[PDB]
């Protein structure tokens, strides 16, 4: 079909991931079956005599692609076509091949990148593999743009033997590997003089699309090897069709018959439900900073800000915290206030323990209740080390909506992993609006399948994975289950204040299974099974209610005067009234007060003038 | 046999959370060793997909 | 230069505009010097031996194109290049030529548009034209549009077939008539299926640029003969650089280096003055009823109205109107409480006549105020009408702003011509934001002459035309020069309320000869040749000055009490507080308010408890 | 024998403003004669560009 399986690429820039042999498992695991790196592409430490066939399927590589110090004598990477150069090895370069030989002058002596034919942004850099060969003629000015031709690097030393030849029917021996289809396909400094961009000849009639990113084959926008900036179903545009086009007839707007939304780098029909749409037509993550989000009616939007324009919070690995790994003492007062992390929330072990490497003292672990004031997360949350004297994420009381933009391994939006915490302790927690949950390796955690996960999220196709906690068959051993009082739905935690539905009624944030209807202080009434309390000036009675409701109008009786349908401690001795008046009410023997005579202001015990001495 | 690896210098010492450092010497760039079940350029996060 | 010479096209399909040598030289006096018709192209009853030699500069035509009832030999529409098609003659075509012979056969002979290349829309006929040689071989489809072929209705039938037969040197006998250049250039149907749009040879190595209409000389988007949709400086666009691109990468959006706003048919760097800037950077007329008009920093804009909008008025011609001429006595119940004209005001003398012909009855002379909430007007404003026996333009009496998008004949926004009014009666005209003003044919009106205008325009490159009203001596020796104290500025009828200037004082709307200071009914003060009413608690001085602002706190002395630096009616007893402590305050020997004793809360007539009754 | 216009049909009588209407034959259709100083498909507008 036309989906291209993707993967998530590594970002390992040097690290081996264990032995030798349980490094290339980590390798095969994340790059089989592979067709669109959507990453990085990182082939390190790959020792003799291993298999590396999964490759021959990798066709494009939208970061860098980085060949560390492998021995295997050939990379079948044959297919890849473009290096779109999104994130550059060494802030420089693009496509990285670093010392390919172990210690005594013996590898990597083939790498048949055949196909290879473009590179959008970045240089490229050969160094110190001496034994990678007939990789030595390879015109690299039809390859890399011709802007980054002077930052470059390439040092050809294979002094180990010698290999076989190119025949010479490619051009002035110009090959990638030994033979005959292993040999360079110029496409960009054999074009004609009239085509800026790629070509299949040397003719102008048979030069490609400007569009075309590799070369073409056909002389269209549709027939183009790999889009080089959009792709509007199967046609590589250059912005995708707008919404409302201009009208330069009647000098007014129209509505496009065919107009996309831009999400990413393909023109979609509507945004993903989870994206802020602008007006022009476009999933952006976090509109911007005068603009703020509100909900629409069944769709995020964001409109202006009016007076006070409030401040927003970038989260980790995004703006003034762009190389920050966790929200360590250094960056954590610039959340003071926060209310909504536009990015995502790493909590890592050097966060407590502190680093030494890049200067950043320890944290004062009572400084993580600044983020008790944050209220939804955009991207995800990542916790991995909490005070131990803690035994909950009490931090995070007031979490209501992870919204699941940003992804830790592209997959998971709610990660907690070994931790010491009795209970998660969520119980502000609504919706987890995309992304997967993982919460594994928490020695001693009972309550993480008791919560129906199932309505938290809001898009098909979110699994959980919860495992290698502490045992269910054990948290019923030390008494460890839930209230009777919540209801048979969840329980974030084993106190009644922590249940996810109060069984029968809720006396403010805590389950309670009856309200006092006739006996207790507060007797209060069921109305939407919260218990809700009354003036307390009204009449208590042992045999009937108090009060069905708030006012002080719905109570039997009253505990003092009454002033018609409502009644209060004191009937008015001086209040204000209309027309300016000072509105004086006296009292009755059944505590009915009645309006004073307009004459006197002092007192009131008579009716009218018979309680205003001198 | 040139060795290719020498002890990580005094200078990215506790540089590796997870893992034990090491300096790759002939591009002159530390290189930790994460242990089993640990991601990242520097062994900082878990490897969830575990 | 960089611009080509503009002439503006007829709309008057088949009138003859007075006699044979009348109209033709109407006709010169238009198409005469210019290059590119805006509106339409006319040239009708031409009778022979009348020199058409100025029509060999026209390359354009952005409407119609019609030729009928011509006699004269040659129209010479060499340099005719394409006929953008927005209008249609007949509602189908977009070149007709029709009905050119005048009753004896010597009819128009030939036709020599050797240029016309491409019709971007409608179709063609030719019907009713004897001697007319050489033009029914043309092969048209290499110039209408692909879909428009099913309308074209076109007979030849030339009686006088005495006419050279052309070259063989073009192709398939399809010549416009003589000589070696009159032969068809094809560029359409012979481009091999390898171009899209239209080329200038067989071989593939010739195709054009997609945006290039008629034809090209070079194979980019840099030399268009002449361009499709829009044009950017000298390359020939589709859409204009948007003002902010979609980042595909971090989903966000950057701004444009290079983008432009789409002022109608050129990406201009800036709109006009008096267009409302769009959103996303489109100089646009007026923008959608979900939106409303509003000014900042010296340019407009429009933003989404809170809830419901206002009602907004289409003017005539624009809209749903376009059978009416002007406000006839139908349409006018339409216009009920228009705070503004987003169209044009055609008032034409069959609106009080009534018109037979478009079954209207005629309008009452009455109903013609309705048209007194109408504060501003977005286009032009045409009158030509009145009920003569009102001496004023009575109805627009609270007219402000005459924006003058739309202009009448491509060069006028304010037209007052044949009427029988004295006065003009804009007393309240501020500025006239863009056009030219023309007051002609009124046989009686005097105070006109006397605005200068150029305080009106605002916008430079502005002439009025202000000729043939009435000889000034013609009533300046009935005294009709207005009032001695309409300041030297100008003046707008002979009231003292019509002035546009104001000296010494005015009172709000009117001029007057001194201000109330120390006598007068109400004490009044003078700042910009202004005087405000002092605050009624000032006392009347009789002697200097009553005060020196509008607020209590500039009086010389107050007629009531003093609470402080306010003068004020009668000291506080009520006012709310800080704590929620209300305010009481007693009059004392000099009428100084000061507060009451905490405790008195039914106020106090003196100080402290030893005032308040006990 | 010089017959392309005629006299106006009597539908389209007041038809023309500041003209008389004449009916041409060739296709059926009227066209005012605007008086000197009018333009306008039906005599309609003044011209107020000389």
């Amino acid at each position: 079909l036309e989906e291209k399986k993707v993967c998530q690429g590594t970002s390992n820039k040097l690290t081996q991931l264990g032995t030798f042999e349980d490094h290339f498992l980590s390798l095969q695991r994340m790059f089989n079956n592979c067709e669109v790196v959507l990453g990085n592409l990182e082939i390190t430490y790959v020792q003799r005599n291993y298999d590396l066939s999964f490759l021959k399927t990798i066709q494009e590589v939208a970061g860098y692609v980085l060949i560390a110090l492998n021995t295997v004598e050939r990379i079948p990477l044959e297919n890849l076509q473009i290096i779109r150069g999104n994130m550059y090895y060494e802030n420089s370069y693009a496509l990285a091949v670093l010392s390919n030989y172990d210690a005594n002058k013996t590898g990597l002596k083939e790498l048949p990148m055949r196909n290879l034919q473009e590179i959008l942004h970045g240089a490229v850099r050969f160094s110190n593999n001496p034994a990678l060969c007939n990789v030595e003629s390879i015109q690299w000015r039809d390859i890399v743009s011709s802007d980054f031709l002077s930052n470059m690097s390439m040092d050809f030393q294979n002094h180990l033997g010698s290999c076989q030849k190119c025949d010479p029917s490619c051009p002035n021996g110009s090959c990638w590997g030994a033979g005959e289809e292993n040999c360079q396909k110029l496409t960009k400094i054999i074009c004609a003089q009239q085509c800026s961009g790629r070509c299949r000849g040397k003719s102008p009639s048979d030069c490609c699309h400007n569009q075309c990113a590799a070369g073409c084959t056909g002389p269209r926008e549709s027939d183009c090897l790999v889009c080089r900036k959009f792709r509007n179903e199967a046609t590589c545009k250059d912005t995708c069709p707008p919404l409302m086009l201009y009208n330069p007839t009647t000098y007014q707007m129209d509505v496009n018959p065919e107009g996309k939304y831009s999400f990413g780098a393909t023109c979609v029909k509507k945004c993903p439900r989870n994206y802020v749409v602008t007006d022009h037509g476009s999933c952006v993550r976090a509109c911007g900073a005068d603009s703020y989000e509100m909900e629409e009616d069944g769709v995020r939007k964001c409109k202006k800000c009016e007076g006070p324009c409030r401040k927003v919070c970038n989260g980790i690995g995004i703006g003034e915290f762009k190389d920050s790994l966790s929200i360590n003492a250094t960056n954590i007062k610039h959340f003071k206030n926060c209310t909504s992390i536009s990015g995502d929330l790493h909590i890592l072990p050097v966060a407590f323990r502190g680093d030494s490497f890049t200067h950043t003292p320890p944290l004062d672990p009572q400084e993580l209740d600044i983020l008790k004031t944050v209220k939804e997360i955009t991207g995800f949350l990542l916790i991995q080390a909490w005070p131990e004297n803690r035994t909950d994420l009490h931090a995070f009381e007031n979490l209501e909506i992870i919204r699941g933009r940003t992804k830790q391994h592209g997959q998971f939006s709610l990660a907690v992993v070994s931790l010491n915490i009795t209970s998660l302790g969520l119980r502000s927690l609504k919706e987890i609006s995309d992304g997967d949950v993982i919460i594994s390796g928490n020695k001693n955690l009972c309550y993480a399948n008791t919560i129906n996960w199932k309505k938290l999220f809001g898009t098909s196709g979110q699994k959980t994975k919860i495992i290698s906690n502490r045992g269910e068959n054990s948290c019923k051993a030390t008494g460890q289950v839930c209230h009777a009082l919540c209801s048979p739905e969840g329980c974030w935690g084993p106190e009644p204040r922590d249940c996810v539905s109060c069984r029968n009624v809720s006396r403010g944030r805590e389950c309670v299974d009856k309200c006092n209807l006739l006996e207790g202080e507060p007797r209060e009434f069921v109305e939407n099974s919260e218990c809700i309390q009354c003036h307390p000036e009204c009449l208590p009675q042992a045999m009937n209610i108090t009060c069905t409701g708030r006012g002080p109008d719905n109570c039997i009786q009253c505990a003092h005067y009454i002033d018609g349908p409502h009644c209060v401690k004191t009937c008015p001795a001086g209040v204000m009234g209309e027309n300016n008046t000072l509105v004086w009410k006296y009292a009755d023997a059944g505590h009915v007060c009645h309006l004073c005579h307009p004459n006197c202001t002092y007192g009131c015990t008579g009716p009218g003038l018979e309680g205003c001495p001198t | 046999v040139v060795s290719h690896f020498n002890d990580c210098p005094d200078s990215h010492t506790q540089f590796c959370f997870h893992g034990t450092c090491r300096f790759l010497v002939q591009e002159d760039k530390p290189a930790c060793v994460c242990h089993s079940g640990y991601v990242g350029a520097r062994c900082e996060h878990a490897d969830l997909l575990a």
